[PDB]
């Protein structure tokens, strides 16, 4: 994932 | 967990050149997730400073050539985790974005990561053990060289000896994320  | 999330952005040029960040960037920039904000400057008014404050309590801003706030420092060196990070808007780096000129500042500041802006072109690369980041313009604001500016910003995930840099770019009307890793 990505943090957003 | 033990991670420190740092938002890196700048050259918004609100409200002279743009009115707001892209709608799809604002959906991703929610409060309560980012620990620190490092901004390269050119906000250019207090309204955008207040907006950054809704995202994180710890906002760091250096003075861009169109900023209204003349209290912002010209440059700033901070430490996050194990990393010393330099921050400057970049209109002082001659010629613009030249890595030789950037490298001298790195040695002058003695930083592991040098953040600069002013070109409105995202770049993130490792060069002679050091890491160099330009987040581009988060609004895609036109430039004094322009040619098709792509809105972008950067998130650094700092944990132990590694920085995971995430690049968010608005390409077409879709957010493209790329990931680059740096180790001290």
């Amino acid at each position: 994932d990505d943090p957003l | 967990a033990g991670h420190r999330l740092v938002l890196v952005l700048g050259d918004l040029h609100i409200p002279h050149r743009c009115n707001s960040l892209p709608a799809k960037f604002k959906k991703l920039l929610v409060p309560g997730k980012i620990q620190h904000i490092l901004c390269t400057g050119n906000l250019c008014t207090k309204e955008s400073y207040d907006y950054l404050k809704t995202l994180a309590g710890d906002v760091h801003i250096v003075r861009g050539d169109f900023d209204e706030n003349l209290n912002y420092p010209e440059q700033k060196v901070v430490t996050v985790g194990q990393f010393k990070i330099g921050l400057i808007h970049g209109h002082q780096v001659i010629p613009w974005g030249d890595m030789a000129s950037l490298a001298l500042l790195q040695r002058q500041f003695d930083v592991d990561i040098l953040i600069s802006g002013h070109t409105h072109k995202f770049e993130a690369f490792e060069h002679e053990n050091k890491f160099y980041i330009n987040p581009g313009s988060a609004t895609g604001a036109y430039n004094a060289l322009e040619t098709n500016i792509i809105p972008s910003f950067v998130l650094m995930d700092i944990q132990a000896s590694t920085v995971v840099t995430y690049v968010y770019q608005l390409i077409g009307d879709d957010v493209k994320v790329e990931r680059i890793e740096y180790k001290k």
